[PDB]
């Protein structure tokens, strides 16, 4: 995983 | 105002779940390991902690903190703690497509998306997200965050820290 957005 | 004193009680092997670290001169805690003499006593990550048995730990090192926690005398361990310093809460309603409208890696927020409410509400980058909803998120893993996120209904109160504290 890289970058997670919520 | 959030100062608290706390009594720990040294484990089997002679351990309390605690590791601490020097930052501007202070000891902060860096980690609590679960159902510890630690977290017993509600030591959270990011707390102060101004002395122990007596003695300031203003300006000691890591290395110093860390051999006074072992050089102690079994079942009384004193601390004197200032609840978080560095702790702020930031509130976000999630949108139609349920988002707050921010990007995070290894819990620490890293960009702010345009026209959010993380936006709207002043959410800084370089920051760790320390809880979600009251729910200690410290050290899960980014898609934990992200469920737990999900799941926190439209209202998301979160408690963050600079990225330094970590
Ligand atoms: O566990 P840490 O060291 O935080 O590394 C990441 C973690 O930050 C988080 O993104 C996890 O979802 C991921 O699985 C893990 O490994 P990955 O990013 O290599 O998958």
């Amino acid at each position: 995983k890289g970058e997670t957005a919520v | 105002s959030g100062i608290r004193e706390v009594i720990l009680c040294k484990d089997q092997d002679g351990k309390i779940g605690l590791r601490l670290k020097s930052i501007d001169n202070g000891i902060f805690v860096q980690l609590v390991q679960a159902n510890s003499p630690a977290s017993l006593v509600g030591l959270r990550f990011g707390d102060q902690v101004l002395q122990i048995n007596g003695e300031n730990c203003a300006g000691w090192s890591s290395d110093k903190a860390h051999k006074v926690l072992k050089q102690a005398f079994g079942e009384k361990i004193t601390m004197t703690i200032r609840d978080r310093p560095f702790e702020r809460t930031i509130t976000m309603h999630k949108d139609s497509t349920g988002h707050v409208g921010f990007i995070f890696k290894n819990g620490k927020i890293t960009s702010i998306v345009k026209d959010s409410s993380a936006a709207r509400n002043g959410l800084l980058t370089e920051h760790n997200i320390c809880e979600i909803n009251g729910q200690n998120v410290i050290g899960l893993k980014d898609s934990q965050i992200a469920d737990i996120l999900s799941t926190s209904g439209t209202v998301v109160t979160i408690t963050i820290m600079p990225a330094f504290i970590f």
